[PDB]
């Protein structure tokens, strides 16, 4: 149905299940099978209009979260096809804004994002409980997105096409609204400053990391809320050197920015109805081939 | 834990002794024992009792046996001690 | 009597002639021990063989097996006379029977000791009434217990409560109208539910879907059609309906000469309300779209509760009746 | 058709074979094998439909007899019957 | 006696789990017309699509009779194009069959000069074809006798505040159809 604003609406790993989070007050999940569709799961607890979403692997757990605005984490799992309560929090300075878990190669590690003036991370360990680390003073008006990054990614360390096992720590970025970024590393057991820069004195939306499988070459492409971009490039060993570099700037107000499953196209929608689908060509650059309307 | 959860009970519910004994040949390798925990306390019983079955099938098939009889008797009483 | 066969014929030989000589009452009088299983197994084999429901083997057994202390063999040995019950009698006697068989059967699950939460039952049959004259009785058969065909079930403790609420219900419907037996048998939870909900039994209609853990969309709506009723109707719905409102239980605490049905309604509403809140409210929603179907103004009580519960919802529903000055001034 | 039929209730008693064991008209084996010996004689029906009808109802008595009794001697031209049947247009 | 609503397995009185008997079970007999009913109801050709409905509406005749058929065709769950509506089939639900008259009047309304708009009693201008117009007019006719032998589907589909299914047949009769649809 969904006869209101439709925000997120992700997929399953094998495309079968549709999860679209709305601001219909109502989840509703169905199948996909003969180009059909069969209502499956609906779902509802949230207490405001309901904005982004993430899944998991079944091979750690199917697990799901939904963000909302009412200041409210709200978590599911899947049992024999029906997803039951798993973990409620409430309360915080605003309300909540990105949510996504950590890749296959660390964990189910959470991270949430909001203009909070802290960060909050959970993590899922064992089969009950679960941890949270309070990161406080790192942000002066608020944080916005977190995107998480791999470490099977080549362009971080060169030492992974060697027959050699990298280091699975915890590895992320950050762009509050409070005009800075940030990089956020798992060292020394805890959190604490690892890299700052400052490229804007506004408002910074969402960012993207390269999920590369093969390519040794670790990018981020960011978007802020006055049309800025920024694309941090990185090909070096142990320690990364971004440049805060330039491509297609705007005026209007861009939204999401979001890498392709294996590092191959790059969408960006903003207030411009066209989602411009760049790809890395055969001679090092950047060159778009399809677009869509909005 | 997936065998100790469901195996044993559904070839009991279902009389898979075929499975069951395929099953308990393939894992009672001296490897997978040394290496996994808590096998010697779960799955020992199983492989003792499906054992001791075997035994008492062939000493009722071959009417009498005492050497297969003594050693039937004496698995039984040495399990008859895990049911703690 | 030392050999186990000629203790075994004597044993049939008992179980054949008590039968004439009406002395069936040995066994509960005096304790049954070295013989328990032994006479336990002779019964089952003589019910099996021949006799159905004119004799008492089923009722000895479950007297036995109260006086030695066993309540699995007893809900067993019930589970299998209504069984027979029902195979025999279909009519309103069977109805009456299979109630009374299953009420047994869940209060002997009931009796067992807390360590306990399950049960097993396998399947049986019974054919022949005495062996001292022509073979075969009836055109009928038995079953036989076959663990690789799953025969032989697990039952807990929620399926046969739900089933005891089934046979409850179908007690009900027989009793409003003793017509539809088969058709309540065979109809679903939600049939049922629509069925009380069009009779007038609200609160087993709630009931039956806490039970079968549903939704109470389908009572809310009929009796949000009821009050429709009753606002729009003048004393004649009200004396109509007085006999269908009344059984709902209006035990409130109001003030005297409350001989309204209106705020009867509305009392049993709140009441309601206050004892099962609703999920997110839905059935707010609900209730909303229904009064709006028919183009009632909402009640003010309400008006005030939602008002102070909510804003915006109802601001996105007035969109579907095209409510422009209330919107308006709700914003303002 | 009344005559035809004879039903096939059983009862619920010990005391039935004894009343069982004194069956009638099946018993006579003359009868049905002169019954049979006409109808594949084929009688001159002057109407198609009747015998198709005719023809049909035997087949099915034929059967009924087959999955339910058992003091007959031959039933196998139900197929044919029912073929002769359906191309003379019964319905 | 010809198809039994409760199937082979009666629900009504628990019994065994042996089925192959008569008198105390459900015959041999029956079981087979049971069995035939339920495949004719699984799968319904395109040509015996209309002598299905005349004989749903023949065995209609009598309140259990309708009673059962209705209880039949509400059980007959499926989705294929040999059980939907044309090309063989019934009407499973009320939910497919409001579907399927707001389908009709989406086509009249396109075949009309005007659209979402009903009009008077006007000589009748209808554009559908003739194997849907026939379809329509026999699934019509069987949930009218079926209704008017068994009174309770009338009470059970007047309790409709949400659906509202009379506002629809109002405007599909004051449409241009044809007398028969009258």
């Amino acid at each position: 149905s969904h006869e209101d604003m439709i925000h997120d609406a992700q997929m399953d790993y094998y495309g079968i299940r549709l999860a679209t989070c709305s601001s219909d007050r109502s989840v509703k999940i169905f199948d996909v099978k003969n180009g059909g569709q069969i209502l499956i799961a609906d779902l509802r607890g949230h207490d405001g209009p309901v904005w982004q979403v993430a899944w998991a692997h079944p091979m750690y757990g199917n697990i799901l979260a939904s963000c909302s605005y009412d200041r409210k984490v709200i978590i599911w799992k899947e049992e024999n096809g029906t997803w039951e309560k798993t973990y409620e929090y409430t309360g915080h300075d605003s309300s909540v804004n990105s949510v996504c878990w950590a890749p296959h190669d660390f964990g189910l590690v959470l991270a949430c994002g909001s203009s909070d003036g802290a960060i909050s991370i959970l993590t899922f360990t064992g089969d009950g409980p679960w941890e949270v680390k309070k990161i406080s003073n790192a942000h002066t008006i608020g944080c916005n997105a977190v995107s998480w990054a791999p470490s099977v990614i080549p362009g971080s360390l060169v030492d992974q096409p060697s027959s050699q096992k990298p280091n699975y720590i915890k590895r992320f970025v950050s762009g509050g609204c409070d005009n800075l970024v940030k990089i956020w590393r798992e060292e020394d057991g805890q959190w604490k400053e690892d890299q700052k820069l400052e490229a804007h004195s506004d408002w910074v939306r969402d960012v993207a990391w390269a999920p590369s499988i093969g390519l040794p070459t670790s990018t981020i492409a960011s978007c802020s809320q006055d049309g800025r971009v920024y694309i941090w490039t990185s090909d070096d060993a142990a320690t990364n050197c971004w440049t805060p570099k330039l491509l297609h700037k705007f005026n209007d107000v861009v939204w999401h920015v979001s890498w392709s499953i294996t590092a191959n196209i790059l969408a960006v929608s903003g207030g411009d109805n066209k989602v411009t689908l760049w790809k890395e060509s055969v001679d090092g650059q950047w060159a778009c081939i399809s677009d869509v309307n909005k | 834990k997936l065998v100790t959860r469901h195996l044993a009970a559904d070839a009991v519910i279902n009389e898979n002794y075929r499975y069951l004994r395929g099953f308990l040949g393939e894992l009672a390798r001296p490897e997978h024992c040394k290496h996994i925990q808590d096998w010697e306390t779960a799955g020992k019983v199983y492989l003792d009792y499906i054992s001791v079955i075997e035994m008492l099938n062939q000493i009722r098939q071959d009417e009498c046996s005492g050497g297969e009889l003594e050693k039937l008797h004496t698995k039984v009483m040495s399990l008859c001690k895990w049911v703690e | 009597i030392p050999d186990t066969s000629r203790q075994l014929d004597c044993l049939r030989q008992l179980v054949v002639v008590l039968c004439e000589r009406s002395q069936l009452q040995d066994l509960v009088e005096f304790p049954y021990v070295n013989l328990h299983n032994e006479v336990v197994g002779i019964i089952e084999s003589r019910a099996r063989a021949v006799d159905l429901m004119t004799h008492n083997y089923y009722e000895l057994l479950y007297a036995f097996h109260i006086y030695r202390h066993n309540y699995r063999k007893a809900g067993t040995v019930m589970f299998e006379y209504g069984m027979r019950l029902g195979r025999e009698v279909r009519t309103l006697r069977g109805l009456q029977k299979q109630v009374n068989s299953y009420l047994a059967c869940l209060n002997c699950l009931r009796l067992i000791r807390p360590e306990y939460a399950w049960i097993v039952q396998p399947v049986s049959g019974a054919v022949y009434e005495r062996p001292g004259a022509s073979p075969k009785r009836n055109y009928d058969g038995e079953s036989s217990a076959v663990p690789s065909s799953s025969q032989i079930e697990i039952l807990e403790l929620r399926d046969l409560e739900k089933e005891y609420v089934l046979a409850q219900t179908r007690l009900t419907l027989a009793k409003h109208n003793p017509s539809t037996a088969a058709i309540a048998g065979s109809s679903a939870a939600e049939e049922m539910v629509a069925l009380l909900v069009q009779a007038g039994l609200f609160d087993t209609a709630i009931s039956l879907c806490q039970t079968f853990k549903l939704g109470l969309t389908s009572i809310f709506e009929g009796l949000a059609c009821k009050c429709i009723r009753l606002q729009q109707g003048g004393e004649a719905a009200q004396a109509e309906a007085w006999e269908w409102l009344a059984a709902n239980q209006l035990a409130t605490v109001i003030t005297t000469k409350e001989s309204s049905a209106t705020d009867e309604a509305w009392r049993l509403m709140i009441s309601y309300l206050d004892k099962y809140e609703s999920k997110n409210t839905l059935y707010h929603h609900c209730i909303i779209n229904k009064l709006l179907s028919h183009g009632v103004p909402l009640p003010n009580w309400l008006i005030n509760r939602y008002k102070a519960m909510d804003a915006a919802e109802l601001l996105r529903l007035y969109l579907k009746y095209d409510l422009l000055e209330e919107a308006a001034e709700l914003v303002l | 058709l009344y005559c035809l039929d004879v039903g096939f209730l059983e009862q619920g008693t010990d005391d039935r074979e004894e009343l069982m064991k004194q069956a009638s008209m099946f018993m006579d084996r003359q009868y049905i094998a002169a019954i049979h010996n006409r109808l594949q004689n084929t009688q001159p029906w002057k109407s198609p439909g009747m015998q198709a009808t005719v023809r049909l109802a035997w087949a099915l008595a034929l059967r009924g007899i087959s999955q339910f009794s058992e003091v007959l001697e031959f039933s196998e031209a139900d197929e044919p019957m029912a073929e002769i049947a359906i191309g003379g247009n019964v319905f | 006696e010809y198809w039994c609503p409760t199937e082979p397995l009666q629900s009504t009185s628990l019994m065994g789990s042996f089925l192959g008997v008569a008198h105390q079970r459900p015959p041999q007999r029956q079981v087979l017309l049971s069995k035939f009913v339920r495949q004719m109801s699984d799968l319904l050709p395109a040509t015996l699509y209309l002598p299905y409905l005349k004989m749903l509406r023949g065995l209609a005749s009598g309140p259990q009779c309708a009673h059962y058929c209705f209880s039949l065709l509400k059980a007959n769950g499926g989705s294929s194009a040999e059980n939907l509506q044309a090309a063989g089939g019934s009407p499973v639900s009320w939910d497919h069959f409001f579907h399927s008259l707001m389908l009709y009047h989406e086509h009249l309304r396109r075949d009309l000069p005007n659209t979402d708009n009903i009009h008077q009693r006007h000589p009748p201008l209808r554009g559908i074809t003739q194997r849907e117009l026939d379809g329509l007019i026999a699934c019509l006719q069987l949930t009218c006798t079926i209704i008017d032998w068994s009174e309770s589907a009338r009470l059970a589909l007047c309790e409709h505040a949400q659906w509202m299914p009379v506002v629809v047949i109002l405007g599909l009769l004051q449409c241009s159809i044809p007398p028969l649809l009258k």
